């Protein structure tokens, strides 16, 4: 069945895919600039762009 | 074992670091006749988080 | 460039007119 | 913050106080300019009628601001709602006209 | 003199004019002001280096 899976195996696929899932996290983030807000909204912010 | 290949360690995100998104499901009732259409932020096209 | 940031950061919040 | 709510079943709209009260659009009222601002077209088409006809009020606060000046012939009807409506529209969040 | 009033600095000469409305000046900010006040000197000092 394509609708269908075998739930004896519930464990080891989820697991599995919380590996993939912190496989997919392993980065760094990068700093890429900002610019002084101009509208009143934030007075004073900095926004990231 | 003479020469092996190399991993790739750093890599850099120049976005922003998430992995849980927001999706709207069902439509709200925008056109409805007890409250004026005039409330809604939506039809002044003021984008929202 | 400065000028695309700061506009691009002010035309994100704009507001139109109703239909 | 101020946000408005309307009355059902022919309640009077109401606007938050900052103290927390909700007061019907009447009186004297003091904003700072950079409230108007921030959403002017639901400000301006909520606040419009009420200026217009009700006796409201309204002291907006900047400090300093460039004016322009019309005069008009005493001996004449003149109405100055044309003036100040295309002021209260052009009005937008980057800037102001005078 | 002129930087010293817009932005936040310690540097006191008289605060002078405040009742009129500003911004935290950020650094790009006041480079942009620096740079208007550069060009305006030297076109009326007639400089071109």
């Amino acid at each position: 069945s394509v609708r269908g899976a075998n739930p004896l195996m519930f464990r080891a696929n989820v697991l599995h895919m919380l590996l993939e899932f912190v496989l997919d996290n392993l980065y760094l983030n990068r700093h890429t600039g900002f610019s002084q807000d101009h509208t009143p909204f934030t007075e004073g912010a900095n926004l990231r762009s | 074992l003479l020469h092996a290949d190399t991993p790739r360690l750093v890599t850099w995100d120049a976005g922003l670091c998430t992995s849980f998104k927001i999706v709207p499901i069902v439509p709200a009732q925008v056109p409805q006749d007890v409250l004026a259409y005039t409330f809604f932020t939506s039809s002044y096209a003021i984008q929202s988080p | 460039p400065m000028s695309t940031r700061i506009a691009e950061a002010t035309s994100a919040i704009v507001s139109k007119h109703p239909a | 913050d101020c946000r408005i709510s309307f009355g059902m079943n022919g309640a009077a709209p109401m606007i938050r106080d900052e103290t927390g009260m909700m007061v019907p659009f009447e009186g004297n009222w003091i904003f700072p300019l950079a409230l108007w601002q921030m959403n002017t077209r639901y400000f301006n088409q909520q606040f419009d009628a009420w200026i217009k006809t009700g006796e409201l009020r309204i002291r907006i606060e900047m400090g300093a601001y460039p004016y322009m000046l019309h005069y008009y012939d005493p001996r004449q009807y003149a109405n100055a709602w044309n003036l100040t409506s295309a002021w209260l529209e052009e009005i937008t969040p980057t800037s102001i006209p005078s | 003199t002129l930087v010293a009033q817009i932005s936040e600095t310690q540097y006191p000469v008289d605060r002078y004019l405040d009742w009129i409305p500003s911004l935290r000046a950020s650094a790009a900010t006041a480079a942009t002001f620096a740079e208007w006040v550069n060009t305006s000197m030297k076109t009326a000092f007639d400089l071109s280096d």
